[PDB]
Parts: structure tokens; C-alpha cells; sequence
């Protein structure tokens, strides 16, 4: 029996996407998002009399084992030089397995640092961390 | 097996009126 | 909805099973990496339609007996519980709905629409395959129906779909109580000859993988985790021995409830105080 | 027995509730309250004369377990952009699940950041932090 | 107030169980996974008011025999401390309380007011089901009843309420010492036939979740932590084996006693040094 | 002053217990929670002044038979080092002191005090109830006797108080060595019917609270720690079985002892150098 | 036998008390004092030629579970919103189980600070962290 | 056998003690001294040309377990308020069991910080951090 009603993500149902491509051997993504939410203060009052954005500051990460083809260098998604300033902006998108709907997608995402740890009893991995412009849950049902 | 660990006493029997080791002519 | 992990199982093991052993261009696909020797006398002996040899799967402790020369063993295992919710509570729902199916349909010409007709009243839609209805669409459900508008779209009254859906049972709105079980089940073959055995663990593995993608895997049934133990003599008083090597399947899963509520406010009157 | 001269509250005898939604599969939440208090030092002291209140800022975290439907972003309550500008304030109920009194509400929240973590081996979460002007824990009994 | 788990199992699984093997509906939501054949075999069995078969429980080293067709055996377990307080302190009191209810009643009709009654002294109150009591109400409590003002109310002279309140004893204020206690309980179902005792332990698994919002498991009995073993043979010296997946339950509770205070101050006098 | 946690059980248990058996009130108090059968027939067996059965407590390897229809059984059990101090050094005293005592007394008329009088030398005194002697007072201890001023105090020649002191045996300053031990000792009920074990394990738990206020536990028997294992049958090999739930107390005290110190200087004189 | 030459304080001595009123199920506290000791350097010497005391900072923290009823909330002793302004100080006396005698008093304590945690796995916790103006160990034998 | 050239210390071979008072059930005890050691860097050098010493502090820790009587604030050696201002300067010495020879002594010691906590499954602790004018081991062999 499956009633769908209580069913939740995790790492079995969701897929990792860039330009169709799937991203292989993915490990795991975080997102971050930041109103900067500030309060107002009257002399006459210590309690905040309303809150108020300000300012949007998005960030995405990436973990990935570094595959001996199609890795972020590879790919040219990444960059090691000033080839970066040939780079344009990419879309990174989640995916459902299940339905191929999407979850949640990351408009103009651009690159912000690369890790990548030689280590020799583990896996090889690298991490990629982006700032994107905006986010976006649409195309659902 | 024997009663050690949970001991009740003796039955009661219904007694007879009948004297033991009578003698009788 | 208590799951019983044991039944999914043999639910989804014996047909998708007979399927694999049918045809032979997958089996050497899995079976790949073996030796020619041990892969094409299984595949002699199990392998195709025509097989004399059959494969058979059953629960532990039967009165009766097992085909040992090749069989699937399965025990129900340890449980445990992971993580709880508030109140216990996992989620509300407005409509009673049971199990989510995927059903096959093709469009029909009414006039102002292009219907899908399908097998049970449809409750909450979730997708039509790659269809991304507008506004202008004007997608609605009735019945056992979905419904989406005829204009600029007249090319498609013989259009050929798959949906997925979920089955309506009640107007009666409720809320979900339960937790999440930590799950493990035994999965062992058997046979009096060790080639067979670890082909058929082998045979095993890629089921596993393929029943990651089924619906109720998906929506019910996550988080895989396999262990293999060694291979063993299951049993030495006998003319020969019983070589398995035992699998353990572990499982995340919901141990559900439904509560109905019958409070439902319609009604809502002010009155002001008399002083 | 149960003598109710002892009892405390527990992850089963509470529930988070939204505009009279229950939301599903929530793990935590945290509360957080400053008063900012100051003392006065005179000059002839070295001991604080006295205390005095001077800001109150207070802040809730959310953890929760990110459904299938009904997730903080597909009910609203969250935002991934400018959709943000047209949310209104909400107010955040903590119920008892025996009696549905309510213990503790937050009134006036708004958000601050949104994270949601996508990971391989365990289940997928998201967390909200919101900022909110007054608590009350009126209507008892 | 020493808190017998064992004892509290047996009272509310025993109604509740006869409750649910009674109807049919149920059944077969908490059967819903289950195989046709299985589900259906057991509910011919012990579902349904006329069911000849019946389910029995009991605790374990009976000197008698139990029903073994089916049967819920439960033994106590161990038991832990897990935290303690300052000075064992939990709670101070100004009046003997005892356990907490829940009755109904309707509201009566006297000249000021309209007042509820209950079958045991009031004590403290906790909630009248669904009424937010206003100051100009007046609410007040006396006796075995319960009171508010008539006025701007007197269209509820025949009011149906639930009521949850508590049992007073004395007017002696006292304090609570005691500690947490953490325990466990084994539970197990039996037979001798394997798919009787899987559709028995999911029969249990609901009641556990219903018996989450019982009055006693909500103030007394919290954070349950479930645990199921594998399906093992219990007994093999006999014509057949019996069957049996042992579960445990895990319990948060409170040993408290009741210290009463005497040196209640009433005067207070204030003399001045004689220098 | 090694402690024999053994010894201090059973000087504690067999006063209090037959003091908590002699009363029917505070029995029911423990028992609320048991069914109706159980307390009652308990009760009937060992409650009150009149009660012909009585339970019995020993030590384990006894060469008699104890009453195995009740009976407490206790066992050393294991000891562990935790928490030492800098030279092993705990506290250094300026008097020979024994144990601590609480004691009653009446105030007693002298000219110009009022005196306490006690059954041994007063040594160190901690409090005497409710009293917070002022300067003016002049508080001061003499042999076996205690004393404050008479002056405005003058309503309290018939004074009746509590005190609490300290046993002096010598004014040989010396220090104390030791460190602290973590001590688990076994405790169990027995009974050829089980129900009578767990209203015997409920008494114990209860009684065992009322220790955590013993001046004993107080000063040295600190921070308990309990546990409470399953239900088994002790015996086998009899009529009948013998059914107890051993239970286990943990303890941390210090293992001193005292060391006297005779270099006390007295004289100090100053030399300077020749030069 | 019992020494009382060698005994120390634990959890089972200490009771935690408020206008007489004993707090239930109290967990832990913990008490800081700063008396901001600073050292005077002259020209000719690097060694601190000696120390002052110039400032008495002191707060004291309070961890506990939620009762149902008589929480700091419902006490008073806390606030959630303005009527803090209302709230008047207080003294927080820690007293001996056995003797009843005061071990510590703090005098005029002010709330600093104000945390609770919801959550699903454990009993709820509350913590409360408090400014106070003096000290006191009067009140002894 | 007992070789004294390579013998140790130990917790069982050291006392603390104040006032000639063995000071009771002490746990712990760390010291720090910073000289301040800074170099000196020419034009023509990357290297330091020479270091010098310009600035002595150091801080001494106690841990302790509250016993009943004699604790620091009965003792009279800490303080709780305006008390302290009438405290005059200590010597905290590290004598050594077996011989009762000094090991090190400190000079002027003056109190920094006091911290005491109250715990509900463990025995009270308390510690105290001292300031120190000098530090001294004289008086050997």
C-alpha cells in the first residue's frame, strides 16, 4: 500500500540536474537564503514595531566524488583560471525521480569557491558552492 | 517431588466412630 | 496503514523475477562479470521460457517442502522505531484517500474538452506524463475523469497518456498519527550446489536496484541499506550440504493512523457585550 | 493513576499549528527572547545600582521534514524571492494536543532565513528561522 | 504514586482490543497491506460480534493454559533511572489531588447561574471543552460542581459538556519527591499459525498509537519507543511450533510520593532590641 | 571510616519497613495504581498491627531457610573508584569528630541563660531548629550543653526544639585521607506468587525515596542510581517457582580515614645574622 | 555512620526556591561573578606592580522542564512581551534539604535572557538567565 | 625499589594549601604566565633581529567541590559583593606530600573570577581564577 497523503524526499526520489545532464555520483546539496530582516524601533517603544526586508543573499552547495570523466572541470561548469570570465550564468534544478516534476530550481547561479581533497584512505571528493540570483518552485502540477 | 518451598497441612479426614482394636462376643 | 514489508516483498519478487529469468539478453547482463562455465549452466538450467528448472520463493518454516535446488528464503526480521513528530502527527488531508496508482488512458473527443476516463473516482491528481497544463487549459477532475479544454489543442484527441493518481474514498476531512519504523528483513538462497547460490544472490542484487524506482519504493518504502553475510552450510545432516549466503534489507517506513474530525465550524455569530 | 500535579509537556502532548493548519512531520522548534538588559554604574560603586530593560528582540526556529505537498514553500508561508515583498505576517500556535488549549503563540512573525538540506542517506529537511514582534500566552483556562 | 506499567497495559488493552475485533471497517484499514487471503481469514476467525474464536491476554508463568490459537503475553522488563531533579523535587501542591478525569454533564438551570455537577469534588479544574469563561462569567467552582453566570448565556440552559477535572482529597499542602524512571515491557503475540501472529502484531501497533492520546499516556505514560524482534519458534517439544514476534515497549514515568508540611505561619510579630 | 552500604540497608529497611507494613493509609497511597484484587489481598496478609504473615530480610548464602513467600535478598555487588583529590586529601578538622546526630531537648531556666542540655559533647554544632541566634545572644556551646541569653527571650524557658550536632571524642587535629567510591549493591523480592513480588518491589521504591531525607543519606550516601531488571523464575527445581525482580542500588561515598598531626608550633623567635 | 567533617553538596542537599515557593523539576544552575580585576604597569617594571578591582558583573542561569502548570510563564517570575516593564525584581534562594539554612542568596535579580526548546524526542526544557545586584551568604549557624 | 631520578608528580604527591590550611576535596589547578615576548623587524630583513620581553601576566585556576564547611566563600578567601574590596592579597603554595618541600609558590594572589555550579545528577563544583603579582619557587633542597 502507498497513500501518497504522508509520502516525504529523500535521497532515492530526487535528482540532481544541470543543462539535462544528470549530475552523477552526487552526494549532497544545501541551500541558504537571507531576508536580512531588520526591526523598527520608536524611542517611545522596546519592543519592534514592524519588521522589514532588505536584502536577498542565496547560496547553494554541492558535494560531489570527483568521476575520472565528466567532472566539474570537465564539464566547464567549473573553472581553475581566468577562464571562469568566459563562464556564463548555468541553472541548477531538483528533480523528482518519480514524476521527472520539479522541486525547486536556482536561476543564475555563478560560482563562488571550489575544494577539492586529495586523500588517501577515501574517495576523492570536491565541493562547489554558488550564489544564485533568484530561486523558483514553479511548473508543479 | 516433595513440599519444601510451599507447605500445607495435613488433610482432613472424615473421621469414623468405629473404636480401633475392639474386641467383640 | 500498517505496512507489512514481508508481503511487499513476495508481491514485488515473483512476477518481476519470472520476468528476469524469462529472457536470457538480461541475465547476461548480470550475470557479466561471472565465468562462462557458471553463467551459461545457469542460464541452461533456469533461463528462458523453456526452462524445466524453476525457481521458487516462500516464508520460513513451511509444513510442506521447498525446491532446494534453487529457492528464495525470507524471515521477517528485527524493527525499530527512528523518529517521532509532534503529536505524532505526519500530515492532514481534506478528502479520505487510499493507495496512489499509475493507469494508462487515451483521450476522448467531448466538445468544450479532451477527457481521460480512468478505473476509480480520482481524487488528487499528481501528474499527466509530460503535460504542463495552462490556465487557459482550465484542468479539472470529475469523477473518475480529468478534464482539460479542446481549443489549441485539437491535434491531440488521440492522445495516448499514462496518469497518476490517488483513490477517492470519503468527503471525510482527518489527520495522519503514526511514527517512523526502522525496518530489517532476511533474505537468504538456497542450494545444495554454491555456483547456483551466488548466482542467484547475484540475480537478487538487480531486482533490488530496479524495485528502487517502483511506486510504492518510492512513495513508501526508502533508504536501501543491503548487507551480505558469508556463505554458510545451512544444513550438514543430509547426503550433502545447503549452501546460502544470507541478505538483510533494511527499510524507513510510516506506521500510520487515520483520525476523522466531525468539529467542523459553518456558523459564526458576534455579539457585543450588554454593558 | 495520573496526578496531573506532576506532569510535563513532551513531543506527544504538543502540536504546531498555522492559520488552524497543522503542519505535518515537524521535528523542533526553538524560541529565543533578549530584554537587553544594562546595569547603571555610578562612580562611587563598583556593584551595578540597578538594571533596566532596554530592547526586546526574539526569534523562532522551525525544523521540519520537507512533504511531498504542503511544504513551507508550496503553502506560502516561506517565500524563494521577490514573492517574499507580498507576504503578510503570521502568527505561529503551539496547541495542546489534550485539551487544543494553547500554551504559547507568537504573533507578528516574519521570516528571516530559509535553509533546506539535500542529502543521500537520510531523509530531506528544511529549517525557518522567524522574527516576530510580541509573544502572548494568554487564553488559559 | 508507584506506577505499575504492566497493570496499565492490561486495562486499556483489553477493552480497546474487544472494541476494534468487534467491527469489521476497522479491520480492514489497520489490515489494508495484507494479502487478500490472509485478511480475510483472520477477520472470518475473531472479527465481528459473532466470532466463536476469541482473542485472550495474560501475563507470564501462568499455572493454567492459555488460549495459544491466539493469545498477548506480556512481562515486565527492566527498568532505569534517567533524571533526576533538585532535591527530588517535581511539583508543590496546595491540596491532595488524586488522579485526573474526564466526565459529562449538562448544565443546570438555578436563579444566578448555571452550574454543572460531577461525580467526585472539583478540586482543580483544567478545561470545560470548548468555553473560554470570561471575568464577567465569573466562573467559579464549589464542591462537585462547577459555576458561571446566567446572563448573556441562556440560550445554553440545556448545554452538553465535556468536563476534565481532578479528584481532591484534603486541603493538607504537601510536596511531590521522586525521579524518572525509564522502562521497558515485552509484549508478544502467539501461535501456532505464522500469518495469524503477523496480522496480531499489527492489530497491536494500532491500539499503541490510539492509546497515544489517552488521558493517562498523555499526563502518566510518555515518549514511547517501539522495538520488534524477529519471528522466532517459542516452543518445538510439542505436535507443532509456536509462533511469536516479540515487541517491546519503552515508557518515561514519574516514581513520586507525597511529603505533607504542618508548619504553616500564620502570626507574624516584630519587637525591637531593647538597646 | 570505611562504609559498609550493606550494613546501612538493612538498618534502614527494618525499622522503616514494618513501620510502613503497620499502617493501612500509606499502603494504599503506594498501591494506588495496582487493581483492586492485588492491593487488597496484599493487605489482608501482611498490613497492620494484626497481620499474621510477615516478611522477613537476610543476607544471600544463609545456611537457614528464609520466608520464600516474602522475603528481601541482598548481595554486596561491585565497587568502583570515580573521584579522587590532590594528596588523596579530603578535610582537615581541629577536633576529633564521630558521627552526626539529631536530638530533642527543653530549654532549660539558668540565671542568665536559657541551655540545652544532650546525651554526649556537643562538638560542632549545625543548627538548632528554627532559630537564628543574634550576636546579642551570644550563642555558645559547654561540654554536652548548649547556650544563648536569657534577656528578651524571656517567653521561651519552656522552649522544645530539635538539635543537630556533631559526636567529639578528642581535641587532636589531624586530617583526613581518602577518596570517593561508586558502590553498586543488589536488592530483590522473592515470592512463589508473582503478584506479591511487584507489590513488594512497589514498597521497597517507595521507601527507598523516604531514605533520600535520612540524615545517613544525606551526609554520606549520595546520588542514587536505580535499576530494575525482568521478572524470572529464581527457582526451578521445586513444587513451584520462586519469581523476583532484583533490582539494583548505586551509592558514592568516601573511603576516609584520619591522620594526627603533633607538630604544632607554639614558640617563634627571631635571630639575626652575626655578620 | 556519617562525618559530617567530609560531606559535600550534591543534587539530592539543594533545593532551589523562590518567594518561598519551591520550583519543580529543576535541573541545573550555574552562578558567574566578575569583578574585573586589572593590573597597573609602570614605566621601570613589566611585572603588574599590583591589581584593582573596578567592575562587579554577575549572572546566574536556570535550566528546567516545563511543567504543565506553574511555569516561569504562568509564575510571573518571566515575561514574553511588555509586561516585563511590570515585572518587579526578585531574590532566588538556594537552601539546604536538610537543615532548611541558605546556602546562597541572590539579591534583586533582573531576567536577562529567555529560551525554550520544543521537541520531539525529549522532555521540554526551558532556561531563564538572570542579572543580579548583589550576593549574599548571611543567614549561616 | 625506588630510583628517585626519574620519579614524577602526581595528584597523590602534591598538596594545595592556603594559610598553612590544606584547602579540601581541591580537583584541579593550571597556570599561565606571558611574557610577551615581540621581535624586532629592520627594513633590510624579513627575519626577526632579536626578540625582548615587555609585559608579565599570568592567572592561576582552582576546581573545587563545595563541601559543606570551609567552602571559599565561609573560608573568607573569595567574596560575593563589597566584601571583596576589604580582601587583602594570599600566597597559594604547591607543597609536596612526601617532604613537605615547596614546589612553587605564588605571590599577591588576587581574584579574578568566581563560578559555582548547581547540578541535579553530579557532585557541586565551583572554580576560581586568581591574578597574580609574582610567582616564586625558592626554598628547595
Amino acid at each position: 500500500a502507498s497513500e501518497a497523503k504522508q509520502t516525504v524526499h529523500t535521497g532515492n526520489t530526487v535528482l540532481l540536474m544541470i543543462k539535462g545532464k544528470p549530475v552523477g555520483r552526487a552526494q549532497s546539496a544545501s541551500g541558504q537564503r537571507e531576508y536580512g530582516t531588520t526591526g523598527v524601533y520608536e524611542i517611545g517603544s522596546i519592543m519592534p514595531q514592524e519588521h522589514v526586508y532588505l536584502r536577498y543573499e542565496g547560496t547553494i552547495t554541492v558535494e560531489r566524488l570527483r568521476m575520472k570523466k565528466e567532472n566539474f572541470a570537465d564539464l566547464g561548469y567549473a573553472s581553475l583560471g581566468e577562464e571562469i570570465l568566459k563562464k556564463d550564468i548555468i541553472d541548477i534544478l531538483v528533480v523528482d525521480n518519480l514524476t521527472k516534476q520539479v522541486i525547486i530550481s536556482y536561476h543564475g547561479c555563478s560560482a563562488n569557491n571550489y575544494n577539492e581533497t586529495w586523500q588517501t584512505n577515501e574517495i576523492v571528493t570536491e565541493e562547489i558552492e554558488f550564489s544564485y540570483l533568484t530561486a523558483s518552485d514553479k511548473a508543479r502540477t | 517431588k516433595r513440599e519444601d518451598v510451599i507447605v500445607l497441612q495435613d488433610p482432613y479426614k472424615v473421621n469414623d466412630g468405629i473404636e480401633e482394636d475392639l474386641e467383640i462376643q | 496503514a500498517i505496512t507489512s514489508v514481508d508481503s511487499y516483498l513476495l508481491s514485488e519478487i515473483k512476477p518481476r523475477l519470472n520476468t528476469v529469468l524469462e529472457n536470457c539478453y538480461i541475465i547476461d547482463e548480470v550475470l557479466k562479470d561471472f565465468d562462462y562455465q557458471t553463467r551459461e549452466s545457469f542460464k541452461e538450467a533456469f533461463c528462458g521460457k523453456n526452462a524445466q528448472h524453476e525457481v521458487t520463493v516462500g516464508f520460513n518454516f513451511p509444513k510442506f517442502k521447498n525446491n532446494y535446488e534453487a529457492h528464495y528464503l525470507i524471515q521477517l526480521g528485527q524493527g525499530q522505531e527512528t523518529k517521532n513528530s509532534l503529536g505524532s502527527i505526519q500530515s492532514s488531508y481534506f478528502e479520505a484517500t487510499g493507495d496512489t496508482l499509475v493507469e494508462s488512458s487515451t483521450a476522448i473527443r467531448e466538445d468544450d474538452k479532451l477527457v481521460f476516463t480512468v478505473s476509480k473516482p480520482i481524487g488528487e491528481l499528481i501528474k499527466v506524463e509530460d503535460i504542463e497544463f495552462a490556465k487557459y487549459d482550465n484542468l479539472q477532475v470529475e469523477g473518475n475523469k480529468v478534464s482539460f479544454k479542446y481549443q489549441t489543442n485539437e491535434d491531440y484527441e488521440n492522445y495516448n497518456a499514462n496518469i497518476i493518481f490517488t483513490e477517492k474514498k470519503n468527503d471525510s476531512k482527518g489527520l495522519v498519527k503514526g511514527f517512523t519504523v526502522e525496518e530489517q528483513v532476511t533474505v537468504v538462497g538456497l542450494s545444495f550446489n554454491v555456483d547456483v547460490a551466488r548466482c542467484l544472490d547475484a540475480v537478487l542484487k538487480m531486482i533490488l536496484i530496479s524495485m528502487r524506482d517502483s511506486i510504492e519504493e518510492q512513495q513508501t518504502f526508502q533508504l536501501q541499506n543491503l548487507s551480505f553475510g558469508d556463505i554458510a552450510p545451512i544444513i550438514e545432516d543430509g547426503d550433502s550440504m545447503i549452501f546460502g549466503r544470507p541478505t538483510i534489507i533494511k527499510y524507513t517506513s510510516s506506521l500510520d493512523l487515520d483520525y476523522t474530525i466531525t468539529q467542523d465550524i459553518n456558523k459564526l455569530t458576534f455579539k457585543e457585550r450588554k454593558d
